């Protein structure tokens, strides 16, 4: 088993730390939901290779920038999160993090995920964010951001259901073996 | 760590920690921001141990089994018997305010009213000014002591063996030495989103309200003026 690390990055109400706990545990707490994630070392073997993945979160650094990116050394994949239900999370994904992440991590490959896709067909979110002249992300406006960043790849997933969780952090793995 | 302690903090929440019996008599609001304090207690736990690991299983071993230099072995642990004695004094103050808000009778169920308090009083005055100060200069020495951990690695034989050896068992899967360093780095910025959850469940007295409220406050002012203070230091 060769040792890969992940970073996830993202704005605050990115659910990445849920994503973190869900995979880690396979499971959707059923009693309490952590409010932190501390680290994990998950594994995992995709396509016939065996990989200690180490898994982090930014959660809590997101203000403090000669903070964060003591995150980042050596790490092998970001996952790059933003919220289906949030276009504004969306929107800081080119102009914030984007820059940020190819600075400190320069050829390191990013996978943009789109979390909490389950909210896409949400009424409660669907009204909430019509006040604002806003809609759910659509999956091709998910897929355009990812081109347009150079991401490694465009990945949705719901940390509610665990739909498309699993395969997230396998194709995490897949891009920290590649050259 | 102490296996009392381990026991006490060992289930997934305070709901499933107490007797359900104990449970059943609470409000739903107190057990969300009782599951929350716990939280708090149980990471503070997780964390004072990462740092006995690194002072007693990683920078001890180091001096008493390959003989190192005491300023390499400082370079890759920089201030973990000042961090170890801040969060220790912490620790011991969050697990004795369990112990008093103990049933007679019982070593499990309580309820913890009153944090703010002590939240208040480890983020001010001295204890915070010794935070602060030994933060900025752990933070500041981090990328250096992650560089001179490789380079002892690759280079040195007897140190890969000694790394190998004290950190095969599954126990230790979490906390290798470049873990745990990190593992310190991101405590401090914990704090923020643990207190303002537990506020968020602690409307119900004002006085309490009023505490968590400062105590969020106290906890900001120190992360920024760490933050401030931090420069890599290079080898
Ligand atoms: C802080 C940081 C971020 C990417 S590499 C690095 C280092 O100092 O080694
Ligand atoms: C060079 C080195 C030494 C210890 S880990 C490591 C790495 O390649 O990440």
């Amino acid at each position: 088993a060769i040792r890969k690390k992940l970073v996830i990055v993202g704005d605050g109400a990115c659910g990445k730390t849920c994503l973190l706990i869900v995979f880690s545990k396979d499971q959707f707490p059923e009693v309490y939901v952590p409010t932190v994630f501390e680290n994990y070392v998950a594994d995992i073997e995709v396509d016939g290779k065996q990989v200690e993945l180490a898994l982090w979160d930014t959660a809590g650094q997101e203000d403090y920038d000669r903070l964060r990116p003591l995150s980042y050394p050596d790490t092998d994949v970001i996952l790059m999160c933003f919220s289906i239900d949030s276009p504004d999370s969306l929107e800081n994904i080119p102009e914030k993090w984007t820059p940020e992440v190819k600075h400190f991590c320069p050829n390191v490959p990013i996978i943009l995920v789109g979390n909490k896709k389950d909210l896409r067909n949400d009424e409660h979110t669907r009204r909430e964010l019509a006040k604002m002249k806003q809609e759910p992300v659509k999956p091709e406006e998910g897929r355009d951001m990812a081109n347009r960043i150079g991401a490694f790849g465009y990945m949705e997933c719901s940390a509610k259901t665990k739909d498309g969780v699993r395969e997230v952090f396998e194709m995490a793995t897949r891009a920290a073996l590649q050259a | 760590s102490m296996e009392m302690d381990e026991k006490d903090f060992a289930a997934d929440s305070w709901s499933l920690a107490v007797d359900s019996s104990f449970l059943q008599q609470h409000k739903k609001e107190v057990m969300k921001q009782q599951d929350v304090i716990y939280e708090l207690i149980q990471t503070e736990l997780h964390h004072v141990r990462t740092l006995k690991i690194m002072t007693r299983l990683f920078r001890t071993g180091m001096l008493e089994e390959l003989h190192l230099e005491p300023g390499v072995v400082q370079g890759l642990f920089p201030c973990v018997d000042e961090l170890s004695d801040i969060h220790t004094r912490f620790l011991s103050q969050l697990l004795e305010r369990r112990r008093q808000a103990l049933c007679p009778g019982s070593t499990r169920n309580f309820v913890i009213h009153r944090l703010g308090d002590l939240l208040i009083s480890q983020f001010s005055g001295p204890s915070a000014e010794q935070m602060c100060k030994t933060y900025s200069e752990f933070c500041s020495r981090h990328s250096k002591a992650l560089k001179l951990y490789k380079e002892l690695y690759a280079r040195d034989k007897r140190f890969q063996q000694f790394i190998r050896k004290v950190t095969r068992p599954a126990v230790l899967k979490r906390h290798g030495v470049q873990e745990c360093i990190l593992l310190v780095t991101q405590r401090i910025t914990k704090y923020p989103l643990l207190i303002s959850r537990i506020l968020q469940h602690s409307h119900g007295i004002e006085e309490e309200r009023q505490d968590l409220t400062t105590a969020l406050g106290l906890v900001k002012e120190l992360l920024s003026n760490v933050d401030e203070g931090i420069y890599q230091l290079e080898k």
